[PDB]
């Protein structure tokens, strides 16, 4: 997809961007990424979650 | 031109009279305000992207 400039900032993210600025939103998303990756064991299916959360210990 | 006299402006004039001149003169056309708004938004977006005393 290609994004046209000067788009009215709507949605939860657009409202976030009007408030904090786009750069801070990117930074907040990267922090959410560390949280999601470190504190959750997730997958599309349970087999994928379970394989990801494995430790012969 | 002449060396100016020793500086002696009134010390504490009335704010309202000053505001009566400064308020109309601060007016800016819509495209002037638009450029100001964009530049300033970009500067603040960068600010909100290190460390300073205020942060501590």
């Amino acid at each position: 997809r290609v994004i046209q400039p000067g788009e009215t900032p709507d949605g939860t993210i657009g409202r976030l961007v009007k408030r904090l600025g786009a750069p801070a939103v990117r930074t907040a998303t990267r922090q959410a990424m560390r949280l999601m990756g470190n504190h959750f064991v997730l997958g599309e299916t349970i087999e994928q979650a379970l394989e990801r959360g494995k430790p012969g210990q | 031109p002449n060396i100016p006299p020793p500086f002696t402006a009134p010390y504490a004039p009335d704010d309202a009279e000053i505001a009566a001149r400064l308020l109309p003169a601060s007016h800016l056309s819509p495209p002037q305000e638009a450029r100001i708004h964009r530049t300033a938004t970009r500067l603040i977006e960068a600010i909100r992207k290190l460390g300073g005393v205020e942060d501590m």
